[PDB]
């Protein structure tokens, strides 16, 4: 016959586990489409000659949108 | 909610916020002093643009 | 390719030609077969779809020209000015330089893994590319300290002219 | 740099007017949002370091440990709501006035433009932490702790002060840029030895040091949790700061005037490391784990190497983040078993399992495994030196054989092994203690991705 | 605390044959030394000199430690065995569940039901076995760390609680 | 590992001294007090331990072998380290 | 809880307070 | 470019897919050991496309994946090297976790945290792939501690067991004195031949690497349980059976050994090392086998058995042998491995008894174990046309023809036949001899799980070395011309070893007057080893932390020179000053002293 | 508690400064100290003394 | 009565109140939002939005813009004929000797 | 809770002088 098994109280730490996990995820997923959408909507810039005349802007000599736009804003 | 009872214990969570939006126009109104040298740093004297006023602002 | 093709040379590629001697089917080339329709290929049309959706429009980006800067050796002592844009232009020089050797060391590597175990003899002009870069960067950059400066750099520089001039010149007789 | 000073400030007239029971819960969130604003200082440029204006400026070396400060504060705030929450509101409203004051100064000495600028706040962060460590001190030493951290700081301050000023009298201003633009090599002269020990002597006193480590077993052990990541997080840098800021108007005194210090921390840290592996309090062990690690980048510094360096600043800020955990960890059990012996409560992991993981990847990172930048700092510092002599690895790599003991040895102690028979009061962990420890070790991990913004200036 | 004479001759003689078992291995000459063993005993029993008892003892378990086997056997649930508190990891005490969230408490509602009742019945009866305690110290602080039992009825043995609800030896 | 109640246990205790020569084959109760009744000896009596240690395969504490003096304290005491109760 | 009465202390020099440091870690005198 | 480079690389992302899922928590915390295994079951049929891939036609690839650091000339990258040696290790060390897997499921079928079990044994596997496929030296760091510190938690599964505690903190400090000298191996490496990647390090010709090479010695020398520091792998034998029968099997151990073969290239150059090695292996086959056949638990018996093995291929590391070394590392995974889980099934079905003395006529009663067990001993002994023949007798053979150190070949030969000795105690106790377990017997094997778990590598064994040998490329030089008593002597040596030791072991069938020879009394407590290592060095470097260090330099001295002097010299002054009588008539007088010494002694006049 | 007093606190004011102690703490405290300057500055001088005349080889010791 | 003091109060469990303590706070709403928003300003809005900022920044110590710079220098460097890298950075033409 | 000061920490303060000696010990 099968019999009570002593051990600690577990749902103080399942619940702890599933808060962070959850809520980890309340912006993990959103950037992570966001990451990925920006890779596959307007992609990466392309290492072209400066054009005559055009001085290029500060945030434009960088690569990844999301860089560049932290260049453009912010920096 | 007696919203005045609500800004009694609310009011308090904008001086950080205000302090930030202060201290970044500090930062903007100190600088503006420490000017002086502006297109002569050779690696950035550039000729003007036509409306363009100033390389950094 | 994504990569000029003489400041990354490559041999000539040579493969052999498949030659069957044993009547009975090789796998290798069947699991090949398998994985070019099973893998391979919706890799690349997934690839094909984003990259029309890529060219849909692509911004450009370029790299910021530095102006040439009269360096330490020409400014002015005391000179806070001159010797900060000349300060800046020998820092740059530094990691171009970093860059410089990055590029024949990681080329060194490449040449002795293509070329198996006949690496030795293969690499030897790799080898001695490694030795004329790495040997001028120990009396170009080497022993300068964390707190590095071109002054720094000028004064070791400046030694080995005086050092190997007064053993050439009492050499010469 | 404004926009992180004045919002620090402006937490003060907050958190002193905010209601009765919101007092931790908007400083906190404040606290976190500042953080996030400093999280703007990780870039810097391939060239000279981000000068914002003549008041402060910032580098590749301050900015990866202002975050760490601007990062801590959430920390002791949110691991002091459980020992405190019994006092009265002012004294609890009075402790966030030291904490917010204890930043400001670190935040305003780790930009400082000034070389003597930095040395009043560097010096002027004793006040608010004398303070912490003397009145919620929970035990009878601490006074005595306190006279012991107070004086023997400022034993080797004043001469920094006087060596500082004499190089205005002699150099003009001691701005940073001016000074290492304006360098001249120091002579072997007998003056200019003891201005060497002057302008170090007050940096070397504050991590540990070994002959000057008597104070971290009296403060670190005596002084309450909020207070005890401080100094050993944060602070042991200012010592550290200082060391890589003044090496450069000391060349070449420093290339033959630092055998006895490099003899001693060599030597010492192997000394101390072995004091753990035969200590009696959980926290004492750590603070002395604390010695050998900062012992190892005392030894760093005085190479003058760009791989010293460049693994100098990824070990203290590794061994900081992982020093203030191991303290979170004896917190834990100390609420608990309310005595810090480490035999009176073994067997924790059968009792408080995530618990006992948490303080399962906290030992490793201690034992300095890679990937984890505690790795990557101690490996750094280890070419460094043996590329300077080569029996350095000898006295080198004995210390990690001792790290590696008694990092497992307070593991093994405490958590596995049979539970203790008399306690009784072990209850589930508070969330707030798994919260805030998960907050310790992930960014620690998440770092791991890209050590480049922790190298330091060097690269 | 007395450990008296005739005592550790049987713990010697105990020991002797676990070593004689280490070295002989095979049953049936395991059952022959052990006889040889026993034989070489029991003619040694009808002294009624002490001294030559102990003396007999001192050379006799200094053979015993010459003659022990360096690797003796032990059953693996003993010191010294290979599973010696191998399953000491899972047990866990029982007052821990008294932090058990009142979800996973009424998880196990009839048990707990019944661990309320040990609980009672404990309370209660505590008072009544210090009590017995306290009446029947020896003189001059407890002789002996032995319990006394329960002396009256409707009671329960003094000092209980953990003996009885010790955690089993097979928790899992 | 199947379980063990008591009633396997003096199944193989009462075996076990019933295996002893010297034991009279059918004077077994279940408490023949091994002195007043089968009228051993001490080192005889310790003798039965070490059987009874490979028969359930443990070991038995000396200073609880020589307490234990009847077949039904041995299978009390096999009963309470094996934590036997049905 | 404990007192400052029961702890460690000097080295005994007197058998007087050698028997007092026997019962400090409770002790006997002669084994102390 | 073909799918080669995807394949490999795919088989350590897919292993990392279980410990992922499990970072969930909400996963298949039901049937999570089912799950495991199925997930390396598919990587091992994946894995094996890359083997005959190189099969075919022998390509080896590099992968330097994402670009990690840019340390000033130093690009420390994630690099994984598809060599010969990565390529077709991958596939035998699925095959074995793969096996035990199963096995896994079988033995500790009860244990409550089974899952967390499963969970740390990908942690272990991962690691070791890591270890495998590294190009960076740090790469190599990077397997190597993190398969060092997983076997501390596998080791301590029991936590509550004390002495488990003490292997696993003695697996580690043993595992961390070999870090010193990859340390310093790395440091050497980054300095004079400026990088960390296998590439360099062999184009940067290191033909002097003394000290880098010693250090690399120290390195195996630790984790591959060598003389020096051996007594960990057999104290590792308190953790449970499988984490015994994977790691320090042929998995973890072999680790020490494998660095070797990676830095062949380089070792050969160096005479004076590679006669080092010859040091080392030579002792290591010698006591630990000297030490295993007078043991008595089984596990001990067989781990002593590795031991003696991983004597074995670094004593043909030395002699410019490295490939072999390295296909010996998969003839023995095999069948070392397999004596593990059939020792296994006879530990838990005969209620986990693990010493010898406690079986007996198991042959009969369990037929399955009994046929894997002498499968194992005569694979392990190199018995003609077998795993151990295409790998062991090519070693023995070798060893001799070449201009090796003499005490060497005694030792490898000696140690050969006592290789064999042990192998005959295992089969004469445990089988061929009476029953001797408690009286009620619950020994079975009908179960699956042991039963398919046993049978694969069963089938494993009886070939492997035929097709591996048959199949890789020639990479050395068997040599042929050689006279007749050294060829027969890789199985004469054997034959003894087989025929006295027999004689040996029945002599305990006759009755007879038992007496401790002294060399057995020297070999069967490890040869003294732990009681001196163990008890003499550790108690005084404890002892001087506490002595000297903790009391007499910090608190002491340290305590009383600088701090409490100054207090002193400031509490006596302080008395001095303060200390005053309050007259009048004494304070004015010290004004006129005060007021001599100005205007005549002090001076201040002139 | 009397072990952690004894073992921390109750040690000082108990410590008299005596020859054994005095030599002890001499040995074990500037002792290796100072063995440890002698041979790291006997590497140190050897090394320099070999490299300014040019007898040591690093043609590729570049990353310092 | 020695002193006037009263005895050592009794940790109390913030369990025994509410079982949903979160051990933030002692009043359950206030305690329950705390980790509302500790969480919240926490991992979310600096652990994770912090990551990604600072996981994409613009180019950090101008690594990407060096390598190609240098890139060029070698590909006119090799065409000439003289080493790729000159042992004297400083040009030696405008460079004075003090005899 | 917190250890505060007594009356012996007190009594320490409470001399005529900080620290004792015979000429001040009366
Ligand atoms: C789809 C997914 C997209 C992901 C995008 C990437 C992640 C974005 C994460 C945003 C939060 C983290 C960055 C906080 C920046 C804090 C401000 C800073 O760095 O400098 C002050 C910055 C820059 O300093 P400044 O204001 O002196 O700059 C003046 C010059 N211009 C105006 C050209 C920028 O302040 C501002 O830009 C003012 C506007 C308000 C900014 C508010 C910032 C916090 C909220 C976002
Ligand atoms: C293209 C982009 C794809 C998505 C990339 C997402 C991110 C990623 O994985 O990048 C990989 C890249 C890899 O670079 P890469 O060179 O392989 O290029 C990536 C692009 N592909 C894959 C197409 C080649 O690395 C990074 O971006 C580095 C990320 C580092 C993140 C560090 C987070 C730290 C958080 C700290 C919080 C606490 C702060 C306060 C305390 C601080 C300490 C005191
Ligand atoms: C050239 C070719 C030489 C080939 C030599 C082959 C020798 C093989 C080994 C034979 C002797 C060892 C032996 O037979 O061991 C098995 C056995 C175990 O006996 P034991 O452990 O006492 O267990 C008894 C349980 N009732 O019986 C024993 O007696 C154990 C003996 C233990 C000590 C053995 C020492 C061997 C030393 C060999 C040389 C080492 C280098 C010098
Ligand atoms: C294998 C290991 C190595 C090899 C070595 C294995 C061990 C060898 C031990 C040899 C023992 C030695 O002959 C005798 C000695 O030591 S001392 C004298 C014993 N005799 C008395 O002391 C007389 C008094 N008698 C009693 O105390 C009781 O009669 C007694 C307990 C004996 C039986 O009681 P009964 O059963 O009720």
């Amino acid at each position: 016959k099968r019999l009570f098994i002593i051990k600690p109280s577990g749902f103080y730490d399942r619940r702890f586990l599933k808060l962070m996990r959850f809520y980890i995820l309340l912006t993990g997923i959103p950037v992570a489409i966001g990451i990925t959408l920006v890779n596959v909507f307007i992609g990466e810039a392309e290492l072209a000659d400066i054009p005559e005349g055009y001085v290029p802007e500060h945030w434009e000599y960088f690569k990844h949108p999301i860089s560049r736009w932290i260049a453009r804003t912010f920096y | 909610m007696n919203v005045l009872q609500i800004v009694r214990d609310h009011w308090v969570h904008i001086l950080v916020p205000v302090g930030f939006v202060f201290g970044c126009y500090l930062d903007r109104r100190s600088d503006e002093k420490l000017t002086a040298f502006r297109n002569k740093s050779l690696l950035f004297k550039r000729e003007l643009r036509p409306n363009e006023e100033v390389t950094w602002k | 390719d994504s990569w000029d093709k003489d400041v990354y040379p490559e041999p000539p590629r040579r493969t052999p030609a498949p030659a069957p001697q044993t009547s009975l089917p090789n796998p290798v080339t069947y699991l090949t077969k398998i994985f070019d329709l099973l893998v391979d290929r919706p890799v690349t049309l997934a690839r094909e779809f984003i990259e029309q959706q890529h060219a849909k429009n692509r911004y450009y980006y370029y790299h910021r020209e530095f102006r040439r800067v009269p360096d330490i050796t020409e400014c002015e002592e005391k000179d806070i000015l001159c010797m900060f844009e000349a300060e800046m232009q020998w820092r740059r020089d530094y990691k171009v330089d970093q860059e410089i050797v990055n590029i024949i060391q990681e080329r060194l590597k490449a040449c002795q893994q293509r070329e198996g175990e006949s690496y030795r003899q293969n690499c030897a002009k790799e080898l001695e590319q490694f030795t004329q870069v790495s040997k001028a960067f120990q009396d170009r950059y080497s022993d300068l300290g964390a707190h590095y400066s071109a002054r720094k750099c000028l004064a070791k520089q400046k030694q080995r002219m005086l050092a190997e001039r007064k053993a050439a010149k009492e050499a010469a007789a | 740099m404004l926009k992180i000073i004045i919002p620090t400030t402006m937490l003060l007239p907050m958190t002193w007017m905010s209601k009765h029971n919101m007092i931790w819960i908007n400083a906190t969130v404040h606290s976190l949002l500042i953080s996030l604003i400093s999280l703007s200082l990780l870039n810097q440029l391939g060239e000279n370091s981000l000068n914002f204006s003549l008041t402060f400026f910032s580098d590749s070396l301050s900015a990866p440990l202002l975050v760490l400060t601007t990062w801590l504060l959430p920390l002791m705030l949110m691991a002091s709501q459980s020992h405190l929450s019994k006092e009265t509101t002012t004294r609890k409203k009075l402790y966030i006035t030291m904490l917010i004051l204890l930043q400001l100064f670190l935040i305003m000495t780790f930009t400082a433009t000034e070389l003597i600028l930095f040395y009043i706040l560097f010096e002027a962060t004793l006040v608010p932490t004398l303070i912490i460590i003397t009145r919620w001190g929970n035990q009878t030493e601490r006074l005595n702790a306190g006279l012991y951290f107070l004086f023997y700081t400022l034993a080797g301050s004043l001469p920094l002060l006087v060596a500082l000023v004499y190089i205005q009298n002699t150099t003009g201003s001691l701005n940073f840029l001016i000074i290492h633009y304006w360098s001249h090599p120091l002579s072997n002269s007998w003056s200019n030895i003891f201005m060497w020990l002057a302008c170090i002597m007050a940096f070397m006193v504050k991590m540990p040091l070994y002959g000057l480590h008597l104070w971290l077993p009296k403060a670190h052990v005596e002084a309450p949790i909020a207070g005890s990541m401080v100094l050993a997080a944060v602070l042991l840098k200012l010592g550290g700061y200082g060391m890589m800021r003044i090496t450069t108007i000391l060349n070449p005194l420093t290339n033959y005037m630092a055998y006895p210090f490099l003899m001693l921390s060599m030597w010492g840290m192997i000394m101390t490391s072995s004091i753990c592996l035969r200590q009696t309090d959980l926290k004492s062990l750590i603070a002395y784990s604390s010695v050998s690690h900062m012992a190892l980048v005392i030894v760093a510094i005085m190479i003058q190497t760009p791989w010293s360096f460049m693994g100098a600043t990824a070990l203290m800020i590794a061994h900081g983040l992982t020093s203030s955990m191991l303290f979170c960890l004896a917190n834990t059990n100390y609420e608990r078993v309310h005595s810090r012996t480490m035999i009176l409560a073994r067997g924790l992991q059968t009792l408080l399992p995530l618990m006992a993981t948490w303080w399962l990847m906290a030992s490793l990172t201690n034992l300095a495994l890679p990937p984890s930048i505690n790795l990557i700092g101690e490996l750094f510092i280890i070419t460094a030196s043996f590329s300077w002599s080569n029996i350095t690895i000898i006295l080198m790599g004995m210390n990690m054989m001792i790290t590696a003991l008694y990092s497992l040895y307070m593991l093994i102690t405490t958590q596995r092994g049979k539970y203790t028979h008399h306690i009784n009061n072990i209850k589930a962990s508070f969330t707030r203690e798994n919260a805030l420890m998960a907050l310790h070790i992930l960014p620690l991990l998440l770092l791991t991705l890209n050590p480049k913004m922790i190298l330091g200036p060097l690269y | 605390a007395y450990l008296t004479h005739q005592q550790k001759v049987l713990r010697l003689y105990k020991r002797a044959l676990r070593h004689l078992e280490s070295w002989c291995v095979h049953r049936d000459k395991y059952r022959y030394f052990a006889c040889l063993m026993r034989a070489r005993f029991d003619e040694h029993k009808n002294e009624k000199d002490m001294v030559k008892a102990t003396q007999l003892l001192r050379q006799a378990e200094e053979e015993f430690w010459y003659g022990q086997h360096p690797q003796p056997y032990i059953f693996p649930e003993s010191p010294g065995g290979t599973s010696y508190e191998r399953y000491e990891c899972y047990k866990v005490p029982e007052w821990c569940l008294d932090d058990w969230h009142p979800s996973e408490k009424a998880m196990y509602p009839d048990y707990f039901a019944k661990r309320e009742q040990w609980k009672r019945l404990r309370r209660e009866s505590w008072e009544r076995e210090v009590k017995q305690l306290q009446e029947e110290t020896p003189p001059g602080g407890p002789r002996t760390e032995a319990l006394p039992p329960a002396r009256k009825e409707g009671d329960l043995p003094p000092l209980w609680w953990h003996i009885v609800t010790r955690p089993r030896e097979r928790p899992m | 590992a199947p379980p063990l109640t008591l009633e396997a246990i003096k199944d193989r205790v009462l075996y076990v001294l019933k295996l002893y020569d010297k034991i009279d084959p059918e004077k077994l109760s279940v408490n023949s007090h091994f002195m007043k009744d089968l009228g051993l000896d001490s080192l005889d009596q310790v003798e039965i331990i070490m059987a009874m240690e490979d028969e359930f395969g443990f070991e038995i504490p000396d200073i609880d072998a020589e307490k234990l003096m009847c077949p039904q304290e041995i299978v009390d005491y096999i009963a309470d380290k094996k934590d036997v109760y049905e | 809880h404990v007192t400052k009465d029961m702890f460690p202390g000097p080295y005994p020099k007197t058998p007087e307070e050698r028997a007092a440091a026997a019962k400090k870690y409770n002790m006997r005198v002669e084994d102390y | 470019m073909n799918p080669f480079a995807s394949l490999t690389l795919t088989t350590l992302i897919i292993l990392t897919i279980p410990i992922m899922m499990s970072n969930s928590n909400i996963y298949k915390t039901n049937l999570y050991p089912n799950y495991v295994k199925t997930t390396v079951s598919y990587a091992f049929t994946l894995s094996l496309v890359p083997l005959l891939m190189f099969m075919h036609t022998g390509q080896e690839m590099i992968i330097s994946n994402w670009h990690w650091m840019t340390l000033q000339t130093v690009e420390l990258s994630l690099s994984f090297k598809m060599d010969y040696f990565s390529v077709m290790f991958i596939p035998v060390a699925l095959f074995v976790t793969w096996s035990i897997m199963e096995f896994s499921m079988w033995y500790m079928h009860s244990d409550p945290f089974i899952n967390r079990f499963f969970k740390y044994l990908v942690l272990f596997l991962i690691t070791m792939m890591i270890l495998v496929t590294a190009n960076n030296l740090f790469q190599l760091f990077i397997g190597w501690e993190g398969v060092g510190i997983m076997s501390f938690l596998l080791i301590g599964w029991w936590h509550g067991r004390t002495d488990a505690n003490t292997a696993a903190l003695q697996a580690i400090l043993y595992n961390r004195i070999g870090d010193i000298g990859f340390v310093l191996s790395m440091a050497w490496f980054l300095t004079h031949s400026n990088a960390w990647d296998l590439q360099q390090i062999f184009m940067l010709n290191n033909e002097c690497p003394n000290m880098p090479l010693i250090g690399l010695l120290l390195a195996a020398a630790g984790k591959s349980a060598q003389f020096g520091l051996h007594p960990w792998l057999p104290s590792a034998m308190e953790g449970p059976t499988p984490v015994s029968a994977l790691l320090h099997s042929s998995t973890m151990v072999v680790a020490g050994v494998f660095l070797l073969i990676r830095f062949y290239p380089l070792m050969e150059t160096n005479k004076l090392v590679q006669t080092m090695t010859l040091c080392l292996g030579a002792i290591t086959t010698l006591f630990t086998a000297l030490c295993a056949i007078t043991q008595n638990d089984i596990k001990k018996i067989v781990a002593f058995s590795t031991s003696s093995q991983l004597g074995l291929m670094m004593v043909t590391i030395g002699i410019n042998q490295p490939h072999l070394a390295f296909l010996h590392i998969c003839m023995h995974a095999f069948f070392k491995a397999m004596l593990f889980m059939c020792s296994g099934s006879i530990i838990h079905s005969l209620n986990d008894e693990q010493d010898i003395r406690k079986m007996g006529g198991l042959y009969k009663a369990m037929p399955f174990t009994t046929t894997a067990l002498i499968i194992g001993s005569l694979a392990l002994t190199g018995m003609p046309y077998l795993t151990g023949f295409y790998s062991k007798d090519l070693i023995i053979e070798a060893v001799n023809m070449s201009y090796t150190n003499a005490w060497a070949l005694l030792m490898t030969l000696i140690a050969t036949s006592l290789t064999a000795a042990y192998s005959t105690r295992i089969i004469f106790f445990a089988f061929l001899g009476k029953p001797r377990f408690p009286p009620l017997v619950l020994i079975n094997e009908n179960n699956p799980l042991l039963i398919n778990s046993i049978k694969r590598l069963l089938i494993g064994s009886i070939f492997a070395g035929f097709i591996i040998s048959n199949n890789i490329p020639p990479m050395t030089v068997p040599n042929t011309t050689m006279p007749l008593y050294m060829k027969m002597t890789a199985l004469i040596v054997t034959i003894m070893g087989f025929m006295l030791a027999l004689e040996l072991n029945n002599t305990t069938y006759y009755l007879k007057f038992k007496y401790p020879s002294q060399t057995y009394k020297f070999s069967n407590m490890l040869g003294y080893y732990p009681s001196i290592m163990h008890r003499l060095p550790t108690y005084h470097n404890l002892s001087m932390s506490q002595k000297s260090a903790s009391s007499l330099l910090d608190l002491i001295w340290l305590e009383t020179i600088l701090p409490k002097t100054t207090s002193f010299i400031q509490m006596k002054m302080s008395i001095m000053v303060s200390n005053q009588k309050g007259l009048i008539k004494l304070y004015f007088l010290s004004f006129l002293i005060t007021i001599m010494i100005s205007m005549t002694l002090f001076n201040y006049h002139e | 508690i009397r072990w952690t007093y004894a073992r921390s606190a109750n040690i000082y004011p108990n410590f008299r400064p005596t020859p054994k102690t005095s030599l002890l703490g001499a040995l074990f405290g500037i002792g290796p100290l100072f063995f440890w300057y002698y041979v790291f500055k006997t590497d140190r001088d050897k090394k320099e003394k070999l490299i300014q005349e040019g007898k040591l080889d690093q043609t590729f010791n570049i990353s310092y | 009565i020695r002193l006037q003091e009263d005895p050592d109060p009794e940790d109390e469990n913030l369990y025994e109140k509410n079982p949903d303590s979160h051990g933030y706070d002692k009043d359950p709403i206030v305690d329950l939002w705390n980790m509302r928003v500790v969480f919240f300003f926490g991992f979310s809005i600096v652990l994770v939005l912090g990551s990604t900022f600072v996981a994409y920044l613009p180019d950090y110590r101008m690594q990407e813009w060096a390598r190609r710079e240098a890139e060029r220098l070698v590909k006119y460097r090799e065409a000439n004929g003289l080493p790729l890298m000159e042992s004297n950075c400083f040009d030696p033409n405008k460079i004075q000797l003090p005899e | 809770r917190q250890w505060q000061p007594d009356v012996e920490w007190a009594e320490q303060f409470g001399g005529a002088v900080m620290y004792p000696t015979k000429e001040t010990a009366h």
